[PDB]
RNA sequence: GAGAGGCGGCCGCCCCCUCGCCCGUCACGCACCGCACGUUCGUGGGGAACCUGGCGCUAAACCAUUCGUAGACGACCUGCU
RNA sequence: CACCCACUAAUAGGGAACGUGAGCUGGGUUUAGACCGUCGUGAGACAGGUUAGUUUUACCCUACUGAUGAUGUGUUGUUGC
RNA sequence: CCCACUGUCCCUACCUACUAUCCAGCGAAACCACAGCCAAGGGAACGGGCUUGGCGGAAUCAGCGGGGAAAGAAGACCCUG
RNA sequence: CUACGCCGCGACGAGUAGGAGGGCCGCUGCGGUGAGCCUUGAAGCCUAGGGCGCGGGCCCGGGUGGAGCCGCCGCAGGUGC
RNA sequence: ACUAAUCGAACCAUCUAGUAGCUGGUUCCCUCCGAAGUUUCCCUCAGGAUAGCUGGCGCUCUCGCAGACCCGAGCCACGCA
């Protein structure tokens, strides 16, 4: 589609919601993640960090500052799984690259747009409930991410407004369905109209 | 003679050559490229600086082995040198294109060089003695000149 | 095959980029942890790398030979005169890292302050700050101003004072001041505000930010040695008389495989002129600096309680290459980073000290000031006249004069 | 509203229309004679140049000289009513 | 390789073209001189012994070490992450 | 083998002359399928190119000796004729 | 209906070493022939010009050049890099 | 060892374009067909002759050819695998 595909990382398995995204930005779409400390990896916890150890370990050993490049914010680490997913090293790939953008946390220019979800990448339906998982989020701190506790407050913040926000359209929404009894005479004539072509039940 | 790139109109235009003339012709060809475009006053005071190693000439093309200095951040640039024989041949040329100009009734103060172009000469064989007794060319490596300048103000 | 017999590599990979420092001042690169139970205090210090010398003091760590014993011990002498704050800098944190939120200078910035704007002062028409000092005084401008104020009050974490050296007190050619963010550390955002805003344009002197006898850590760059080979740069053995293209190299550089030289071999490149940090340096003492009461008082410098000697810092014909030490001065324990009149970073240890070599106070017994160009035998100007007498030219200096 | 706020909202005064929303009456508009790239974002982005009013500003960088805390050369630290 | 002396916390075993000769050295091996023992009628031979016996080239590309620079924010500078 | 002697070494440092370095002038040669960043794979069983991945930022200066199974010679060792 | 011409129908189409056929592919020279071409511009060379042929190649436009050249039927090679 | 930078038989010219079962090269297009590394013999084993595999030139025959258009009017080719 032409908008901005903007998508929740929180409970997305991570190769799962990267092969979707990486289809999505071939198609020229443009796709924003954000909070990609909340996807999670299937598996759990010491079996993803030992996968993730060996990877740091991959470097080239002639000169370490050419090889390998290892992000360790959340946010970097699902960009790599999606760049492993597309043909880089074509301007293709690189077109298609360019438009993904991932962050940790919600930045203010998406935290006050409602925010999709990939049902095919959800660990809810993706995955048995008696299978072990790991956070993106506690993966990346605890291999050299910085800034778990400062998106964490962060985040925090955000809720809390956001709170404060859905109260609002709770009392706006009760003062509708409230308006929908006080002008009801004067409605019902267009009500029945809505209601013989399945519109408002 | 035929020069490349005749004038857009040969009335407001002089014409300066040389054949044959014994200097280098990477370093010809990089002091042509600096003065190219200059104002004819710019660029006398410009070859002369050279001379006296005030301003240098950035040597862009032909820059294996040349050291850097400060003065090639004037330019674009890293590497420059001080051609002392380029500079003074290229003033020769200058001189006797004014000349020209004067011959021509047109007035000098505002000539700029539209054109300048540097090409290889036919090179003059010498020798040098190596080890084993062996001998190896000594060549030279001399260049034609010519240049156009054109009245704008 | 393995190598014969092991050995450990030459020289650190933790400082792999051996090349000239992009900076001359030195940079902190950590403040001390921020922890609002304390009282608000600065964290660093610039200083000038006067000289070295020699004290002598009593020790007082028991179950040591030395208990109770005297000693000698090197010296720094690191001219520290008053740093002046200018500014103000808020931080907010990102999940991005720190980032400037922002600055507000103060109204009349020196001119030596000045100077650090300018790559050439003598050509300037001295323009900087000009219209930004204009708004200190206006109406819509200081409303502005409060706003700034207000908005670092409740958006930043930590902030930080731009503060510069009084170069003009200082016996160097330069005149340019060096400028250096200080954290604020101890206390609530507000509270450091307020603090830092009412020490705008006030002298800050190393008294309020540094204690007798305490370890703090020195941040600077080293002495530059040029292009060094690789028995320089790296300390590599010296090959035997017999080899044909020079002994003063490395003679193997990497096996055939990996096929590519690797970046952990001794290789000859620019030595010197690094960026350093050395912890734990302990500051004998913070001298008084010149004062003029009645008369000038010069004494408190290097005048032990032991001593009783009327006598400055200064040594006998003054510092080697550096000049006459007027100001304020920490004497550091050892030695320090960087040629004379090297601009010093002194911080705040990172670390808690518990141990008995830290926290142990220091009292001084002597402190040498015999001329150091040369083979010094004289205390004072005073002591020399008194041991040799008159000589020739005070002789007809008498003569000539009446 | 500071996490990348590049945004959003509320009042006071003034000038305008009782029109724009639904169901009806009433006719008209190039009705271009079957035909595509039509419709929008959009007054789009970027570069010069001309005219037109108001408010405003009057600086640095590099070279050359110098320093030697630097240095193979560049670079760097410096000084110059 | 081995063996012994001695210190030591310990004196573990290996790979990288049996790592590493435009890095060295040339003791050994492995040319031409020569001596001895054995074999061969002889020229001569001997994983038998012994002695003397030219170690050449980098300024190219890359790698690496350092050094200027380059792209972008209008120019430029300071402080910084 | 012993005495003496010493930078052969422990363990390297400093100094001097000439270079190298930068500049004015002058100015070659070797070598060159195309060229030149890597890991693994398979492959004439050790790739600069191929597959798969890591990635890749103009133009250069002084060094350097890991690579180019670098150059130099239609291997002199061994075999065949 | 150039009978060495024209037309129809069906099946088929890999290729080193190698063999064969066709060539209105190309070079040079000789015998015939074109009442051939050419100082109102030959050969040669150059060309972001127009084309033809599966291809070997060929024709034509423009420029330069300044005196010779080509097609067809046979003949003969010091005939194609 | 030395005998003109040449010595386990100098240099110069000729015989001489010495011989080579060995190495290197071997020049236009399209179309059709298309292998062998096996047998036997050889002072034969990096080569030949010989058979085999290949191509080219054919020749001897066989089924017939059909109804101008349209329309078949037990028995269906020599022989081969
Ligand atoms: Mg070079
Ligand atoms: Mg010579
Ligand atoms: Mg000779
Ligand atoms: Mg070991
Ligand atoms: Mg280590
Ligand atoms: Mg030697
Ligand atoms: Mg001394
Ligand atoms: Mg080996
Ligand atoms: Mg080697
Ligand atoms: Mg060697
Ligand atoms: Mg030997
Ligand atoms: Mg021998
Ligand atoms: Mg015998
Ligand atoms: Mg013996
Ligand atoms: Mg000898
Ligand atoms: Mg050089
Ligand atoms: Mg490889
Ligand atoms: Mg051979
Ligand atoms: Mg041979
Ligand atoms: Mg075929
Ligand atoms: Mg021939
Ligand atoms: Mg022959
Ligand atoms: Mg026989
Ligand atoms: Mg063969």
């Amino acid at each position: 589609e032409v908008q901005v595909l903007v998508l929740d990382g929180r409970g997305h398995l991570l190769g799962r919601l990267a092969a979707i995204v990486a289809k999505q930005v071939l198609l020229g779409r443009k796709v924003v993640v954000v909070r990609c400390e909340g996807i999670n990896i299937s598996g759990n916890f010491y079996r993803n960090k030992l996968k993730y150890l060996a990877f740091l370990r991959k470097r080239m050993n002639t000169n370490p500052s050419r090889g390998p490049y290892h992000f360790r914010a959340p946010s970097r680490i699902f960009w790599r799984t999606v760049r492993g997913m597309l043909p880089h090293k074509t301007k293709r790939g690189q077109a298609a690259l360019d438009r993904l953008k991932v962050f940790d946390g919600i930045p203010p220019p998406y935290d006050k747009k409602k925010r999709m979800v990939v049902p095919a990448a959800l660990k809810v339906v993706r995955l048995k409930p008696t299978r072990k998982f790991a956070y993106l989020g506690r993966l990346a701190h605890e291999v050299g991410w910085k800034y778990q506790a400062v998106t964490a407050t962060l985040e925090e913040k955000r809720k809390e407004k956001a709170k404060i926000h859905y109260r609002k359209k709770k009392q706006l929404m009760r003062l509708r369905k409230q308006a929908e009894k006080n002008v009801e005479k004067k409605i019902d004539k267009y009500t029945e109209v809505l209601k013989t072509h399945g519109l408002l039940v | 003679v035929r020069y490349s790139l005749d004038p857009e109109n040969p009335t407001k235009s002089c014409k300066s050559r040389g054949s044959n003339l014994r200097v280098h012709f990477k370093n010809t060809r990089e002091t042509a490229q600096a003065i190219k475009g200059m104002h004819i006053r710019k660029a006398t005071k410009y070859l002369k600086d050279v001379t006296l190693q005030k301003q240098c000439v950035p040597f862009r093309r032909y820059n294996g082995g040349v050291g850097r200095c400060a003065q090639a951040k004037q330019w674009g640039w890293t590497q420059g040198r001080w051609p002392k024989k380029s500079a003074e041949f290229l003033l020769h040329m200058l001189k006797n294109a004014e000349s020209n100009a004067e011959l021509k009734g047109l007035d000098v103060d505002s000539l700029v060089i539209e054109h300048i172009q540097v090409n290889k000469a036919p090179k003059m064989r010498r020798r040098t003695y190596r080890a084993h007794g062996r001998i190896n060319p000594y060549m030279s490596s001399p260049c034609h000149i010519e240049m156009i300048l054109t009245e704008k103000e | 095959s393995h190598r014969k017999f092991s050995a450990p590599r030459h020289g650190s990979l933790g400082f792999l980029p051996r090349k000239r420092s992009s900076r001359h001042r030195g940079k902190v690169k950590s403040f001390p942890k921020d922890d609002p139970s304390k009282p608000v205090h600065l964290t660093a210090f610039l200083g000038y790398k006067a000289g070295m010398t020699h004290i002598v003091r009593e020790v007082d760590r028991p179950g040591s030979k030395v208990n109770k014993k005297e000693v000698v011990e090197a010296v720094t002498i690191v001219e520290t005169p008053p740093m002046v704050v200018v500014g103000i800098v808020g931080y907010v944190e990102t999940p991005r890292g720190l980032r400037t939120f922002k600055t507000v200078f103060a109204e009349h910035i020196s001119d030596e302050c000045k100077r650090r704007f300018y790559k050439n002062w003598h050509k300037s028409k001295k323009k900087a700050f000009t219209k930004y000092c204009k708004k200190w005084q206006d109406e819509d401008g200081k409303k502005q101003l409060e706003k700034d104020f207000s908005s670092m009050k409740k958006y930043c974490q930590v902030i930080r004072v731009i503060a510069h050296t009084q170069m003009r007190l200082l016996p160097l050619r330069q005149k340019k001041a060096h400028l250096m963010e200080i954290q604020v550390n101890g206390g609530t955002v507000a509270e450091k505000l307020d603090w830092a805003r009412e020490r705008l344009e006030q002298q800050v002197p190393v008294n309020q930010v540094f204690g007798q006898d305490e370890m703090i850590d020195v941040i600077g760059v080293t002495k530059g040695k040029g292009y060094k080979g690789v028995t320089s740069r790296w300390h590599t053995k010296k090959l035997p008389r017999k080899t044909h293209r020079g002994l003063r190299k490395v003679a193997c550089i990497g096996a055939w495989h990996p096929a590519r030289v690797a970046f952990s071999v001794a290789r000859a490149g620019q030595k010197g002129y690094h960026h350093r940090t050395e912890i734990n340096k302990k500051i004998y003492k913070i001298g008084q600096g010149y004062l003029i009461k009645d008369g000038k008082l010069i004494k408190n410098n290097a005048s032990t309680d032991y001593d009783l000697s009327d006598k400055s810092i200064n040594p006998l014909g003054g510092f080697v290459h550096y000049g006459e030490v007027t100001n304020d001065f920490v004497m550091l324990k050892g030695c320090v980073v960087g040629t004379k009149k090297r601009v010093l970073t002194l911080r705040k240890s990172l670390l808690v000290q518990t141990k008995r070599r830290a926290l142990e106070k220091i009292d001084l017994k002597f402190i040498d000031t015999t001329s150091k160009f040369g083979h010094g035998r004289f205390q004072t100007m005073e002591e020399k006249k008194a041991f040799m007498g008159p000589l020739k030219k005070d002789r007809i200096a008498k003569e000539e004069g009446a």
